[PDB]
């Protein structure tokens, strides 16, 4: 229960919701990154990317 | 009224005057309601000196201050003036009459509100009035009370001097005397009979 | 508001008797590093020490005085 | 704050809120309400001013007819970036900029 | 609504939601926006469930963004609901389609540097109608901790005469009249207790005047910032004279709001309990005029009545029970002091609602980019109008549509006149009350419309009703699909502006009314579908 | 039509604790009301309503001189068995033209408290319009009529209208011939 | 609990010491419900003392005889010997709180019942019992009501021989004369404190 409630309620990636849209917020739950843990940095990805 | 459902059942009792109604320490175990006639509500001393705490005319309940607690005694002798006609209810049943119907208590109050009044003027009187001024009081107070008569100008009683001893609680001497000085003072004409203007 | 509170203070305690000024000032530490006590006024202008009390008393009303207490008025909500 | 345009603006001037003016100049029309007196000490003018009588207007105009400010966009990159106009109090939050420049 | 679609609206606002389900079959008993209670038939009831079939509802709410939320509906009771279907309408929904901006005039001109660069001009008259007038509701809030000195209490003492300018008043008082307030009152009177300070011999004759009694309780009120014009719409809360008045009184609200809450609900179950002794007999009018409770005493049987005469009695006991329980717990809740737990002393929550009209600043823009800034509002005679003498809603700077190339915004705008177009004709259809062949007609004829539309429909499946729903219904207005790639023509639009009796270009005549003149030119005419944004100089400034 | 002042059961800006209806549709909801006065030109309503159901203008403590046309024009609405709500409403007589922007701009008046300002779109001017015609005097033939197209709500007779209008020209231009 | 029920109908004023909630000759509209404190009850007289005729303490109702009649004044002062807390009504609204409920108005009726008992106590020791014997009823009845700290060896009160005298009637230096015959009678004790042996 511990660790379950620690992820669920601890994490980057996870943010309140653009709820002025529902064209908002379905774009935004159809929206990708290159960024995270195991991504980029825009200061060293560049315009190939 | 209620009062003729009630003679049905005869709790009704029509005692002549002077008897007893209450002997002060017995056991608290019947409401009254005077239906006719005058009462006295009177105390002693265990040296026999006697003080009237009240007299209780038709219209009024006797023994009420027992119906509240269990196993009081009573808390004053109440004497019969004269022939009484008086109701009697039981304290167990009396307070069933309060459950079935309350509009008697407001009615009931009242009186005990203006018992109140007049038994803290009394207290004020005893304390800081000489006799002279509790007599005039009394004469007033009597030149108000429905058996009074008209003498053409002022106010009229002849009781003749018993009942005012009753009343104000005082001896006679004194009422006489100072009933002189009420008519050298050209307020009172008394000859027995006291008019005040 | 403290300053103009002062010179307002200085400028009402100006104008009374220079005994009733002095021993309200002095004796409240005004305008110095002491805690002036009627024990004081008692042991340095005279030992008399409830005049002092009675002094105080009539400067405030001397003082107060809704002439005077309106400048102290706006301060009543500090 | 943000900016929209004064197509009858004379050279000289700009518009102002007159909010912001009296917020940025409050110790003038401060200093002018002890001079009348009808602010007879701070927590008067400052009181006064929270309830914004009628004078504080007349006299926030007094105070900035003939008073220059400076305005400034980003980015600053020459001189002319920055100038300094004479104020025209308006009650339009937008400030108005006379459109040449 | 958008007018002009791309067909892509219903599935978005539908997918951004779910759906519901119904119940055994019965008559409607109580219609709302959001709920419905029907009571299901007396064969389908079975005997030991009432079976008053009822439903579940919707309300307000704020956003994660201090925006609206809120759910209404776009159909009626008494009719079929096939599955699927929207039963009720979301923040930016109608009916299952999209809805972010609103439809209305445009006119593309310069004026007088008014629309100088990118900068938009409008009639008064929008406002009037508030249609792009709209809200944000905020957020504000009460920590009561712990404090050394004692708890922080709810209360508000106050002495230094009037505690002044309460002086001045007449006789109503700043709670004047029917409990108005003003802006800067009070709404949750908190206190906290006070050390002490330094012994001054000025403020401490004042509390030797005033002298509150010891602790000094100082202030911590809840109150309304300066020059708030929102809506304390609600308060939750999350666990001196005065303090006994509004703590009582807050219990005389509470009482009065909780025996209104008892005497509904048990009024509802005294009709049982009287019926329940007219089975098994009848106290056809032995029942009624005696008082009612003593019933019990009328028509009485041997085994299966006596179980339910102790029944009865059964409800006698435990709904003055559950009075006697609530009554304990909310008397002394309301009785207690604050004294809560570590740190929470206690929480006290409020929201705003601000709504108030549209002034320069505001950014609007439609759907290609097309930006603007507002720089004024324009009396309506002090719009261009027309020789109808019908003003217009907002003027454009065509200045930049060169440069910004969005010519999809001029397609959309004259694809949006043709269907006012149609919108005027429904219209002159109702104040006219038309006849039901005339409806049929006109309404098929504007379905079947297109060059080879994909998409059709006819109206005699429905009956005449159907089709006054229909057209009740549309007034509002009835979009397009204009898919993206997949889009218009020229032909097109232009034989269904003239279909409008329009121009076919929509370019018209237009009058100035400062001299009432015409203009030199005419100019381009028609309805674009324009957008809002949370950018607006209330959030800028 | 003029104003409205809301005070009920909780603070007093504006809706409190089971109104659907946010304040500025309330009041757009009062808008379109529709109120007759006959014998004078001035009038102040009340309201208070309370309970779950819709709070319409029957509710209204009307005046006595006050013709209610609609008593089913929707004003408001009650949700919780709590929630019971109690408002005022300034009914017509105007003063000037249109809305309370320019009113205000007009009025620097500052008003006590409940008061709710509101535009004004009114009653008997709803539109207009006119016709410059060649008069037919036998030979002024150029001579000119007018036609004034004119557009109300009842409660105006026109010729009014046009009388009043008329006798006010008059008297505004009593300020340019008695006053140079 | 009814009481807490009485209370949620009232509208609670703070008052600190000396305030004069009541005042005679004003009209009746409010019934008071002690919430807290302890109050003194007052008549003046034509030229001279008060009389206290009798102290009450949170639990009392006080303005009831107006309840009864419309358009009854004021019958009393009432002045505070501490800070209360004092729970109003309106007698219109009393009315309601009759017919909706009981149980009020009995504790109420016991209470006048127990006063109109000690007045009459009184009057009979102000009449019967002698200024020493109103001392002793007095210090018998204080003795049975508690505000004490019970001492363990011998019962005491606060008195500075000025209760006792106002409650009874008479003066200072006498009374002082007198507990100090008690106390070579062994019968009492004092320094600003009475022992009460
Ligand atoms: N001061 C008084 N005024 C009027 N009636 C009294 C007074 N004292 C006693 N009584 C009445 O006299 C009765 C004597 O016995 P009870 O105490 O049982 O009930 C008493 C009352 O009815
Ligand atoms: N002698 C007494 N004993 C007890 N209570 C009294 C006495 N005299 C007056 N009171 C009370 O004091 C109150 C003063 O005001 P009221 O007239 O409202 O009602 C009075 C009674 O409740």
């Amino acid at each position: 229960s511990a660790a379950v409630k620690e992820f669920f309620g601890s994490s980057q990636l996870s943010q309140f919701m653009d709820q002025n849209n529902p064209l908002s917020e379905i774009t935004h739950k159809r929206r990708i990154s290159a960024l995270g843990p195991g991504g980029l940095t825009r200061e060293r990805a560049g315009f190939e990317v | 009224p209620t009062l003729e459902w009630f003679l049905s059942h005869c709790h009704i009792h029509k005692y002549p005057s002077k008897s007893t109604l209450i002997h002060q320490g017995e056991k608290a175990e019947t409401l009254y309601y005077i239906v006719k006639g005058s009462v006295a509500v009177l105390i002693k001393d265990e040296e026999g000196k006697e003080m009237i705490l009240s007299y209780l005319n038709q219209g009024d309940f006797i023994g009420e201050l027992g119906l509240f607690e269990e196993g009081q005694e009573r808390s004053a002798w109440v004497r019969a003036k004269t022939a009484c006609e008086v109701a009697e209810i039981s304290y167990k049943k009396f307070r069933q009459l309060i459950q079935v119907n309350p509009d008697i208590l407001m009615r009931l109050s009242a009186q005990m509100a203006r018992r109140l009044q007049v038994t803290s003027e009394k207290v004020g009187n005893l304390a800081f009035l000489d006799v002279t001024g509790r007599i005039a009081q009394t004469l007033l107070n009597l030149a108000k009370q429905p058996d009074a008569m008209t003498h053409p100008d002022g106010m009229q009683i002849k009781i003749t001097r018993q009942e005012i001893g009753q009343i104000v609680g005082c001896s006679r001497e004194t009422v006489g005397r100072i009933l002189k000085m009420l008519e050298d003072q050209n307020l009172i004409s008394a000859h027995g009979k006291t008019i005040v203007v | 508001t403290t300053e103009s509170l002062r010179a307002a203070t200085h400028d009402v305690l100006a104008g009374l008797t220079a005994r009733e000024a002095k021993v309200l000032r002095m004796r409240f530490g005004i305008d110095m590093n002491t805690d002036y006590t009627l024990e004081e006024v008692g042991k340095q202008f005279d030992v008399t020490r409830e005049r002092i009390r009675q002094i105080e008393a009539k400067a405030l009303r001397k003082l107060r005085h809704p002439s005077r207490s309106e400048v102290l008025r706006s301060f009543l909500d500090d | 704050s943000v900016i929209t345009v004064g197509p009858y603006l004379r050279l000289h001037q700009c518009g102002l809120p007159k909010k912001m003016a009296l917020e940025l100049f409050k110790p003038f029309i401060y200093g002018k309400l002890e001079l009348r007196g009808l602010a007879t000490t701070i927590k008067a003018a400052k009181k006064m001013v929270e309830r914004e009588e009628a004078v504080v207007w007349d006299i926030l105009d007094e105070v900035i007819r003939e008073h220059p400010v400076l305005l400034n966009r980003a980015p600053t990159l020459h001189r002319l970036g920055i100038q300094a106009f004479e104020p025209v109090l308006i009650e339009g939050k937008a400030i108005q900029l006379h459109p040449l420049v | 609504k958008p007018l002009v679609g791309t067909g892509m609206e219903r599935a978005v606002a539908v997918d951004s939601g779910v759906t519901a389900v119904a119940k055994r079959g019965g008559v409607v008993q109580y219609v709302d926006a959001s709920r419905i209670v029907i009571k299901v038939n007396e064969d389908e009831m079975y005997p030991g469930e009432a079976g008053i079939d009822i439903y579940n509802l919707t309300k307000y709410t704020r956003s994660n963004q201090n925006t609206c939320i809120n759910q209404m509906p776009c159909v009626s009771l008494g009719e079929p609901v096939e599955r699927g279907d929207v039963l009720a309408d979301g923040p930016s929904t109608d009916l299952g389609e999209l809805a972010l901006g609103q439809n209305m005039r445009v006119a593309f001109m310069p004026w007088n540097g008014y629309n100088f660069e990118d900068s938009i001009l409008v009639s008064e008259r929008v406002v009037q109608e508030d249609r792009f007038t709209t809200i944000h509701i905020q957020e504000l809030a009460c920590v009561s901790r712990d404090t050394k000195l004692g708890p922080e209490e709810i209360t508000a003492d106050i002495p230094n005469v009037g505690e002044a300018a309460l002086s001045k008043l007449d006789e109503s008082g700043i709670v004047y009249i029917g409990a108005e307030v003003t802006g800067g009152d009070i709404l949750v009177g908190k206190v906290t207790p006070k050390g002490e300070t330094q012994l001054t011999p000025e403020e401490k004759l004042l509390r030797a005047i005033f002298g509150e009694k010891a602790s000094d309780v100082k202030d911590s009120s809840l109150r309304v910032p300066n020059g708030v014009s929102g809506t304390v719409i609600d308060v939750q809360v999350f666990t001196d004279k005065r303090a006994l008045e509004i703590e009582e009184m807050q219990l005389k609200q509470a009482k009065k709001d909780l025996s209104e809450e008892l005497q509904i609900l048990e009024a509802g179950l005294f009709s049982r309990i009287r019926a329940v002794l007219v089975a098994g007999g009848v106290e056809a009018e032995k029942l009624d005029k005696l008082p009612r409770d003593r019933w019990l005493e009328l028509g009485l049987t041997d085994e299966e009545k006596q179980n339910q005469l102790e029944q009865l009695a059964e409800q006698y006991d435990e709904l003055k029970h559950e009075f006697e329980k609530k009554l304990e717990a909310k008397r002394r809740k309301i009785t207690q002091g604050d004294d809560l737990a570590p740190g929470v002393l206690k929480i006290v929550k409020v929201y705003l609602a601000v709504k108030r009209r549209i002034q320069p600043g505001d950014k609007m823009a439609g759907r290609h980019g097309n930006k603007g800034v507002i720089s004024k509002i324009n009396p309506i005679e002090d719009m261009p109008y027309d020789e109808n003498g019908t003003p217009v809603d907002i003027v454009l700077n065509p200045l930049g549509v060169p440069s910004r190339m969005n010519i999809g915004q001029i397609l959309e705008t004259h694809l949006g006149m043709a269907a006012k177009g149609i919108g005027d004709k429904i219209n002159a259809m109702l104040k006219q009350q038309q006849e039901v062949a005339k409806l049929r007609e006109f309404i098929q004829r504007a379905y079947d419309l297109g060059a080879d539309v994909r998409q059709k429909v006819d109206l005699s499946t429905f009956s005449d009703e159907e089709v006054m729903r229909l057209a009740e219904n549309l007034r509002k207005g009835m979009p397009i699909a204009t898919p993206v790639f997949d889009g218009a023509k020229e032909a097109e639009i232009k034989e269904l502006l003239k279909l409008g009796d329009l121009p076919t270009s929509g370019q018209i005549r237009l009058y100035d009314g400062r001299t009432g003149e015409q203009f030199e030119r005419p100019v381009t005419v028609g309805y674009m579908y324009m957008l809002k944004l949370n950018h607006l100089v209330d959030d800028k400034m | 039509v003029t104003e409205v002042e809301i005070d009920g059961v909780l603070h007093e800006y504006s809706t409190k604790e089971g109104v659907q209806e946010d304040i500025l549709e309330i009041l757009l909801n009062l808008k379109g009301l529709a109120v007759r006065v006959q014998g004078k030109d001035e009038v102040i309503l009340t309201l208070n309503k309370s309970g779950i159901g819709p709070v319409t203008a029957a509710d209204i403590t009307h005046d006595g001189d006050v013709e209610i046309v609609k008593p089913q024009h929707v004003i408001c609405h009650l949700t919780d068995e709590n929630a019971s709500i109690s408002m005022r409403i300034k009914v017509q007589r105007g003063r000037g033209y249109v809305p309370a922007s320019t009113r205000i701009h007009s009025e620097e008046d500052e008003r006590p408290i409940g008061r709710l300002l509101v535009d004004a779109c009114y009653s008997p001017v709803e539109r207009i319009a006119y016709n410059v015609e060649a008069a037919r005097v036998e030979q002024r033939t150029d001579l000119d009529k007018l036609v004034i197209e004119m557009e109300t709500n009842g409660t105006i007779d026109p010729e009014e209208a046009i009388r009043r209008a008329a006798t006010i020209l008059a008297e505004q231009l009593e300020a340019f011939v008695d006053l140079r």
